[PDB]
């Protein structure tokens, strides 16, 4: 019926996907996600929007998703919507390795995924997916890596980047900060903990408001770690340390 | 915006005088029919000197006995031609005997109101195809130039020209046209009114030009003997 | 018979905190070996192992497919797969080709990942499970392999003895076998390590 | 299953969606071909810089199969779909005539996808053009355009995206047997049809060869600011 | 606005699109059934258009079953559709249980045919109504009458089209119960020429058909010869 | 008017205009009369010719040996019709061996073109046709309309300034029952000829004659063939 | 045939304004309150029960899902019996896999898949209801919510409903992590007095609770005996 | 009938294969190639059905080639090796089985050469060495006898010589050519023919 369709799949006069943007929209509303490419590992660091006291604590993350042995992921937007998307990604990842035997190259998972994101602005009729990822990963190919994906179906490979709130300011901070090919984790988790420290500015950087994931290579196999409360309250203190040195 | 078959107050399908009024954005084409065989002529219309003349293709071969001539949305042609081609070969597959011209162009002419958006396959044909064709060919009628247009009418035409310039060269067509007319005569007279309506200045690489005669299977003149008639012209 | 194509035995068996599982390595077609290092021992869990004995295309296939679950079912949900539901899930799997199985008939042997029990079942090819509490078999020479569990198994053994006791059941019973053997494998699975060993074994 | 007609005629002959394609296109990166004598070479600007982009994920020049490659403009996720399309059909053509395409059979075979998606119910039209690229099995250099359309012609030259009505017009007076009688003066051909266009030049030209027989070289920044310097130093004389 | 579909509801709860569709049996010439002792009979006020139709053309009673008949008013191609429709149930009925569909029973399933085409904006309702009419030793004379809403009640008597009211006042004085179809063709002749506005719609043909013991239970048009006499009564009665 | 886009919404007054409008495709075709007598079935038609230099479309098409049509409107609309016809026709001599009586095969199209004047997204068919047969029956001429609705003709013509021949066919029509075959042509002739402008007259390249009766199958009359019904318009 | 459309799209500000509208029913539906107590959970509601004519024990709001799981809502009853059907349906399709009943979290999400895809699939608007899920498992226990959306949340402690922002921060400054299911039960019932309205009988609220033994529904008398106290 | 062979090295994977097409009394060619190039470094050797075997082979290489062309770079010998296998096993109970026995060879950058054996069930085994159709049988037991896994390449063209020498003085069937190939780090070479 004609009458009552929004025709979400079609082009506006200046060659635009209004939906998409929307869908972009909602993206920079929802919580900050960082990631940050290192020498010896990859990171995301995430604003928690799920703080209220109430809350019971039941995963090991709120927004941080394992995808299969090597790769991991976060996400900015419409919750449901990332949920969906992460289940697709896990399966993807297992029909590469059923067939072929060894784990998903990131890029390839992430292209996968791009191309369900594209179908839906193209054709079907449907509401876009209203959600930004963050992928980290190693593979054989190209080792660690990053990669940012969007509702358009569109992705690339980043060192560093964010999603989600404030994002502008913060790859400003890190285009700032960021030593090409020269970063550690452990720098890494300073600068993403200081880029938090400026993009949460309503208001004070506590470790019940962000998560953070580290994926590192040890024995020839990937770990992938959610950081606990005292390891990121640490961190906190150094950078709160660190920041009392800048003068003198 | 309403459906894609609705009908005008007039009785004519919206969709239809639309993509009628699309064939006036293309190139002038023009057929004739005489007692020895049918030309057909086509403007290419050239954009830039950087593109490649002979990669226009507006006159196309159907079978050995049939070509055709397309003025419009120059993309939508592609699966009517391929439906004709496919159709020839099929009756000459299970008849073993060539097609009529009119038998094409009827069966080509069958695809034209098919499409719609709530009786068909998952992805159907969403609107009417934005081309008109005159096929010339001979076949045991003689020599035959039927005309299509996008609501699926086609007619057998002595002369005809569609595209921009129609009007116009259908003027000069009725001055020149006779039923004893000599092919050559055809041929020299379709470029004599090209070179009217032409914006650019007409030669040999800028036109095309084909025939077929009782004799003589479709032939694409070639730029040797396109400048050779355009001499006299 | 088409069981028999490749030959091959699989066992496992129980001890007091441990389990083992065992495997000849054999493939060959019909009398023909073709290779003495064929897998068929694949780990499912850092203490849970299952035992494919059966056409070799198909112990290949339910391996694969059975990994493609088990990785999906341990990502969606917290967690290690208990040995119990990984019976239930490999039952499922072969129950879906009820009328066209697969040819294998597994065996799974592990610890349960909370509470370190020792579990070992078998199925058979259309996914009926059986739970024992001593041992189980399947292959072309499972009567070989029962007499020869029946007459050693005992209860409560520490893992030496169930080493030496699953070791001399498979070398023993393959060795009455034309078409299992040219090598064995073995697993030993406690709370804190896995041990693998091949055993001197006849090559004929 | 979604079967609302997208692209329908408006009064006039239009098709509104096709039409709304090619603004996406012309909002695209810059994108150049030149068809040399025995090599063929595709330009494409930036598109934003930032350093901390890793450049290999994002390039707009792709190999379609061994003896043929394309640059786009437009939207790079529809782009993407395209590619892969005839990436398969490639494999297709091989397996089934055991020759590689032609570059003018697989440009065939795009548009018509192209013009498919204009004429189907439930999908929009695909948002890019294409320049593509390659040699026939006789050695014939070739260079081919598409639309969003579906309409494809052969060119000697090309420019697509944003600023393609300069490039153009600088290709017409450029594009002589003198300008293309050796492989490096049609790669400098290609930069300077760029460099007429591109904001920070130049930087950010991605920059591909094509020749005989011998499959796609990208350039890499140093080979390409080599070429520049060579044509910067004889734009003063 | 709230009328553009069978599948939106108005705010006072009402679904305009089948009121319209009623709109068009409203329009229509006028039909009647009337039940009496032995039978059913029907009399249609068929408007002729052009002198150049056959006598015939274009009728609106059917036989739907041999035992069946069936009285349109409405837009007619509607009308054949649904008395096809009715044929098929007939059918299918007689195929699967082994004997005569019952009235009532083929009522209510076309009425639930005709009723699902008043939910939805896929399709449109109906623009007919309908009467069936049969009878059997077993069930006697039944007469029953279906509108576009899917709505089929029984009746003594009956009418649809525009001069539905005025049919109705004199059918009320008729006793129906006591008559005989023989008796009952005439008075339906005279009912019809009553109703008839010959200032507004200068020529039509009366249309006869009944079903009863004196046509042993099968629906059967009225023969020439009766249909000429009841004409010629209701002429002379008009007077 | 929100009332005329959809053949899926009544209007407030019991129409349905996108089945109005798709009459409106019929009274805009190049006219045809039809009509019989006790042993023929005649059709006669004006062909409008595009161009000088245009055949002349066909109006006048085979559908089996005692049955052609007339056509009005829509000529794809016209084609997908006549080959349903066509097939209604040949599935009727495959399964009994014998013609298709031509009530039934009327029937057959109103069932078929009404189906989509009541689902969405669907249109009525353009076109109307006049249909010449001859069976068991004797002869026949039935109109077929896009409304769905069919009717049984002594005579009928449909097009632009059909009312003219219409009225002709009035006049005359208790004279067509008793006429030999010459006499129904040159009275369905002189029907056409009424919808013409003073200036122009019947010929050889606008008339197209069908005939279909008791010793007859259907045959189409064209071009060199109408000369002798032409002379002796007199 | 069906809509092939979305019936929720984004607006310009990247709003989903049907799934708004949605938690807008949610938010005038009856209250409904969930306690997770150290060893057990209690859910608790409202009945908008008008008069003395319904048979209350006729149709439940307080549901169980399986022997393990209970769920409540607040929002459309008839949207929570399509919810409270899959959810049964989904419960047993897992335990036929995994012989095995299935855990509170991975009821959750098999549920709040199903509400995602009506806010997004064709010719269909969200659920107008969040859902509260209690279970137990794992030796411990679970309360969740489900909101229109499909997205989830593990909660300590929460209301839904007409005046819920209040019932929160009532339960905010009332709940402790070491409280007993019988305790909780009582905060759990104070908490709908807060907003009731009307004088509370057992025939009026309904109350589940799930601990060790299973999930279940108290009995009228049951809940006559905590609102003596009340 | 078809010979296949495969010895795999510390640093390269040789193979052979028979050059015969054969039906029913003759040989219909004699300079057949049953290998196949999937990428630089790994070829697929196919025997069994005819039809069955080029429509395969063909389709596993067009795939090997079209992963090639979207990922830009190749699939591992043991990747190429278990896809190969999985759309044999998946054909198997299909409707459309493929009646094919084949052998993988490839070198791989950071494994090292590798040789796989399959046979038309879909049985996917890595060897130092192996051979199928009926000439398998009076060869691997000369293979058995003198490989090693150091063995050089020179001695391989020599055992692999002893293996084809049998054939001529042992086996029934008339195989008089085979075309020889070795893999290693640059990739697929050419050897001459060995022929009788
Ligand atoms: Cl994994
Ligand atoms: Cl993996
Ligand atoms: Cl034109
Ligand atoms: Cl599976
Ligand atoms: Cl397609
Ligand atoms: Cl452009
Ligand atoms: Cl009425
Ligand atoms: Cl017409
Ligand atoms: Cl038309
Ligand atoms: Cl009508
Ligand atoms: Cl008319
Ligand atoms: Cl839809
Ligand atoms: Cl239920
Ligand atoms: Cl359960
Ligand atoms: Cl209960
Ligand atoms: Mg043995
Ligand atoms: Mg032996
Ligand atoms: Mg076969």
């Amino acid at each position: 019926s004609r009458r009552y369709d929004s025709r979400t799949t079609i082009f506006s006069p200046e060659g635009r996907l209004y939906q998409v943007e929307y869908a972009m929209e909602a993206i920079g509303h929802a919580g900050t996600c960082l990631g940050i490419l290192a020498n010896d590992g990859v990171l995301l660091a995430a604003e928690r929007r799920n703080i209220h006291k109430l809350l019971d604590e039941v995963f090991f993350s709120e927004k941080i998703y394992k995808l299969n042995e090597d790769m991991a992921c976060s996400v900015a937007g419409i919750t449901s919507d990332a949920n969906v998307l992460t289940n697709e990604l896990r399966l993807i990842a297992q029909r590469y390795l059923l067939q072929y035997q060894e784990p998903i190259p990131c890029e390839q998972l992430v292209t996968a995924l791009c191309d369900i994101k594209q179908a839906y602005t193209q054709f079907g009729g449907k509401r876009p997916f209203g959600v930004s990822l963050l992928y980290i990963g190693w593979d054989k190919h190209y080792g660690f890596q990053l990669y940012q994906s969007d509702p358009s179906g569109n992705y690339g490979g980043w060192k560093a980047t964010c999603i989600g709130n404030n994002s502008a300011a913060a790859v400003s901070m890190l285009k700032q900060d960021y030593k090409e090919g020269e970063m550690t984790l452990k720098s890494a988790l300073a600068l993403a903990i200081k880029v938090l420290n400026k993009t949460m500015d309503v208001s004070k950087l506590s470790a019940e408001k962000v998560e953070i994931a580290t994926l590192t290579r040890e024995n020839g196999k990937t770990v992938i770690r959610v950081l606990k409360q005292k390891e990121v309250e640490q961190l906190i203190k150094k950078h709160e340390e660190e920041e009392a040195k800048a003068e003198r | 915006d309403r459906g894609v078959n609705t009908f005008s107050p007039e009785g004519r399908l919206f969709q239809v005088e639309y993509a009628i009024e699309a064939i006036k954005l293309g190139s002038t084409a023009i057929g004739i029919q005489t007692s020895e065989g049918v030309c057909l002529a086509v403007e290419k219309r050239i954009t830039s000197p950087l593109m490649e003349p002979s990669s226009i293709e507006k006159i196309v071969e159907i079978d050995a006995h049939i070509g055709c001539a397309m003025s419009g949305l120059i993309a939508d042609a592609k699966t009517l031609i391929d439906k004709a081609r496919v159709e020839t070969q099929n009756h000459w597959f299970t008849y073993n005997e060539t097609m009529t011209v009119e038998s094409v162009t009827q069966a080509v002419s069958n695809l034209a109101l098919q499409f719609g958006e709530e009786d068909a396959d998952p992805g159907a044909m969403s609107r009417p195809f934005g081309v008109a064709l005159l096929f010339g060919g001979v076949d045991e009628k003689g020599p035959q130039l039927f005309h299509m247009d996008p609501s699926g009418t086609f007619v057998q035409c002595d002369a005809r020209a569609i595209g921009s310039a129609s009007e116009g060269a259908q003027s000069s067509l009725q001055e020149v046209y006779h039923k004893s007319m000599t092919l050559k005569e055809a041929i020299k007279s379709s470029l004599i009114i090209l070179k009217q309506v032409m914006e650019e200045k007409l030669n040999a690489t800028n036109i095309e030009l084909a025939t077929v005669q009782p004799g003589q299977n479709f032939h694409m003149f070639t730029k040797e003997e396109l400048e050779e008639v355009i001499k006299d012209i | 018979s088409i069981m028999s194509y490749n030959g091959g035995a699989v066992m496992a068996m129980k001890g007091k905190n441990c389990v083992a599982i065992a495997a000849d390595r054999r493939f060959g077609i019909q009398a023909q070996m073709v290779t003495t290092d064929f897998q068929k021992i694949f780990p499912m869990g850092d203490r849970l192992y299952i035992g494919l004995a059966g056409l070799a295309t198909d112990v290949q296939t339910v391996a694969q497919r059975l990994k493609f679950r088990l990785n999906l079912y341990e990502l969606k949900e917290g967690r290690q797969i208990k040995p119990y539901t990984l019976m239930s899930m490999v039952a499922n799997l072969l129950y879906e080709k009820r009328f066209g199985p697969y040819y294998t008939e597994p065996v799974i042997a592990g610890l349960d990942p909370k509470t370190f029990k020792p579990f070992i079942c078998s199925l058979d090819l259309i996914g009926c499970p059986m739970v024992t509490d001593d041992f189980v078999v399947s292959g072309t020479c499972a009567e070989q392999m029962y007499g020869m569990c029946e007459s050693l198994w005992e209860p409560n053994m520490d893992p030496d003895h169930l080493f030496e006791t699953i070791s001399q059941a498979m070398l023993n019973a393959v060795d009455r076998d034309a078409v299992s053997g040219m090598g064995v494998i073995v697993h030993i699975i406690e709370k804190d390590k896995i041990t693998t060993r091949t055993l001197k074994a006849r090559m004929d | 299953s979604y079967d609302r007609a997208i692209t329908v005629f408006s009064p006039d002959g239009h098709l509104f969606q096709v039409e709304y394609a090619q603004e996406a296109v012309k909002k695209g990166s810059t994108a150049v071909g030149v068809r040399g004598r025995d090599i063929v070479v595709l330009g494409v600007e930036k598109k934003s810089v930032a350093k901390l982009q890793d450049e290999r994920t994002v390039r707009k020049i792709c190999a379609l199969d061994d003896n043929v490659c394309m640059a786009f403009a437009g939207l790079t996720a529809d782009a993407r779909i395209v590619i892969n399309r005839a990436r398969v059909e490639c494999q297709s053509h091989r397996l089934t005539v055991e020759d590689p395409v032609t570059v003018e059979y697989i440009t065939r075979y795009i548009a018509s996808l192209k013009q498919r998606y204009t004429q189907s119910n439930g999908r929009r039209p695909f948002g890019i053009s294409a320049l593509i690229v390659g040699f026939d099995f006789d050695g014939t250099p070739r260079l081919y355009q598409t639309d969003p359309s579906g309409t494809y012609h052969a060119w000697k030259a090309n420019a697509i995206g944003r600023g393609a009505k300069s490039v153009r017009e600088f290709l017409e007076k450029n594009y002589t047997d003198e300008a293309i009688e050796t492989d490096d003066l049609t790669i400098k051909l290609v930069i300077k049809a760029l460099l007429e266009v591109v904001q920070s030049g130049g930087k950010n030209i991605e920059l591909a060869v094509m020749r005989r027989d011998q499959s796609l070289k990208i350039l890499n920044p140093e080979e390409i600011e080599k070429y520049v310097a060579e044509i910067e130093k004889e734009k003063e004389e | 606005g709230y009328d553009l579909s069978a599948s939106t509801f108005s705010p006072d709860g009402r679904v305009f699109q089948v009121e319209y569709a009623m709109k068009a049996v409203e329009n229509s010439s006028t039909a009647i059934g009337i039940r009496c002792k032995d039978g059913v009979v029907f009399g249609v006020e068929k408007l002729v258009l052009s002198k150049l139709y056959e006598e015939g053309s274009n009728k609106r009673l059917f036989n739907v079953d041999r035992h069946v008949g069936m009285a349109v008013a409405g837009l007619l191609a509607d009308a054949r559709s649904l008395a096809d429709i009715a044929r098929e149930e007939a059918s299918n009925f007689r195929s699967n249980f082994g004997y005569n569909i019952p009235l009532k029973h083929l009522a209510d399933r076309v009425a639930m045919y005709v009723h699902a085409y008043t939910l939805y904006s896929a399709v449109r309702p109906f623009g007919c109504s309908f009467m069936l009419g049969s009878y059997s030793v077993n069930d006697g004379a039944q007469l029953y009458m279906i509108d576009p809403s899917g709505v089929s009640y029984g009746y003594w008597g009956c009418a649809i089209g525009k001069a539905r009211q005025a049919a109705k006042t004199e059918i009320e004085k008729l006793q129906m119960k006591e008559m005989t179809c023989r008796d009952i063709v005439k008075e339906v002749a005279k009912i019809i020429y009553i109703v008839h506005d010959e200032v507004k719609d200068k020529a039509f043909e009366l249309e006869l058909s009944w079903v009863g013991e004196l046509t042993n239970g099968r629906h059967e048009i009225v023969p020439k010869d009766i249909r000429e006499e009841a004409e010629k009564y209701a002429k002379e009665s008009l007077k | 008017n929100q009332y005329d886009n959809d053949v899926t919404v009544w209007s407030p007054q019991g129409r349905i205009h996108q089945i109005e409008y798709a009459m409106e495709a019929v009274k805009q075709g190049s006219a045809t009369v039809g009509l019989k007598s006790k042993t023929h079935a005649v059709l006669v038609a004006l062909k409008r010719a595009q161009s000088e230099l245009a055949a002349h479309q066909k109006k006048i098409l085979h559908v089996d040996n005692h049955i052609g049509i007339s056509i009005a409107g829509l000529t794809a609309d016209a084609r997908l019709l006549c080959n349903f016809m066509r097939q209604e026709c040949l599935d009727s001599r495959f399964v009994f061996d014998r013609p298709l009586p031509v009530s039934r095969l009327v029937s057959l199209i109103g069932s078929k073109t009404q189906i989509p004047t009541q689902r969405y997204g669907r249109r009525p068919y353009g076109v109307g046709l006049l249909i010449a047969g001859y069976d068991d029956m004797g002869p026949h001429i039935f109109q077929t309309c896009p409304s769905a609705n069919y009717f049984d003709c002594r005579a009928m013509s449909i097009g632009a300034r059909s009312q003219s021949a219409r009225t002709y066919l009035e006049r005359h029509m208790s004279e067509f029952m008793e006429c030999n075959l010459n006499e129904l042509v040159k009275h369905g002739l002189r029907a056409l000829r009424e919808t013409l402008p003073a200036e122009q007259d019947l010929t050889t390249k606008n008339v197209s004659i069908g005939i279909v009766g008791k010793d007859l199958e259907f045959t189409i009359y064209d071009d060199d063939d109408v000369s002798p019904f032409l002379e002796g318009l007199e | 045939r069906g809509y092939s459309f979305s019936l929720t799209t984004f607006s310009p500000s990247g709003k989903l304004v049907q799934i708004e509208y949605a938690l807008a029913a949610v938010a005038g539906g009856a209250p409904s309150v969930g306690i997770k107590a150290a060893n057990g959970v209690v859910l608790a509601t409202e009945k908008k029960q008008k008069s003395i004519l319904y048979d209350e024990r006729s149709v439940h709001k307080v549901e169980p899902i399986t022997k393990h799981i209970g769920l409540v809502y607040s929002g459309m009853g008839p949207d929570y019996r399509v919810l409270v059907h899959r959810a049964r349906k989904l419960a047993q399709q897992y335990y036929l896999v995994y012989q095995e009943p299935i855990p509170t979290a991975q009821l959750v999400q098999r549920v709040a898949s199903v509400m995602q895809e009506y806010t997004q699939s064709g010719g269909v608007r969200p659920f107008g209801v969040s859902l509260l899920i209690c279970g137990w498992n794992e030796g411990r226990p679970y309360l969740f919510q489900s909101d229109p959306s499909g997205a989830y949340f593990a909660w300590k402690a929460t209301a839904m409903g007409k005046n819920y922002v209040n019932g929160k921060t009532f339960l905010e400054k009332r709940y402790n992590e070491d409280l007993e299911l019988e305790d909780a039960i009582h905060t759990a019932i104070l908490t709908l007095k807060e907003s009731f309205e009307g004088q509370m009988t057992e025939d009026n609220i309904e109350v589940g609770i799930c601990n060790e033994a299973g999930f279940r529904r108290l009995t009228p008398t049951e809940v006559k005996d905590y609102l003596a106290a009340i | 009938m078809e010979y296949l062979i495969g010895i795999q090295g510390p640093d390269y994977v040789l193979v052979a294969s028979d050059r015969v097409a054969a039906s029913n009394i003759v040989q219909m060619k004699d300079d057949h190639d049953k290998m196949f190039k999937m990428s630089e470094k790994i070829l697929l050797l196919c025997v069994g059905e005819a039809g069955d075997t080029v429509q395969f082979a063909e389709y596993i290489q067009k795939n090997v080639q079209l992963y090639k062309m979207r990922n830009g770079y190749e699939l591992s010998p043991t990747a190429a090796a278990n896809f190969t296998r999985r759309n044999l096993a998946d054909c198997l109970r299909s409707r459309t089985p493929y009646h094919v026995n084949l052998l993988l060879a490839g070198y791989d950058e950071h494994e090292g050469p590798a040789l796989y054996y399959m046979d038309y069930l879909a049985a996917l085994a890595k060897a130092p060495f192996a051979a199928h159709g009926y000439g398998a049988f009076l060869t691997l037991s000369i293979l058995d006898r003198y490989y090693t896994p150091t063995i050089s390449r020179e001695r391989a063209v020599e055992l692999l010589r002893k293996c084809l020498e049998e054939l001529q003085k042992r086996f029934i069937l008339n195989l008089p050519t085979f075309s020889v190939r070795i893999i290693d780090k640059n990739g697929i070479h050419d050897l001459d023919n060995i022929s009788f």
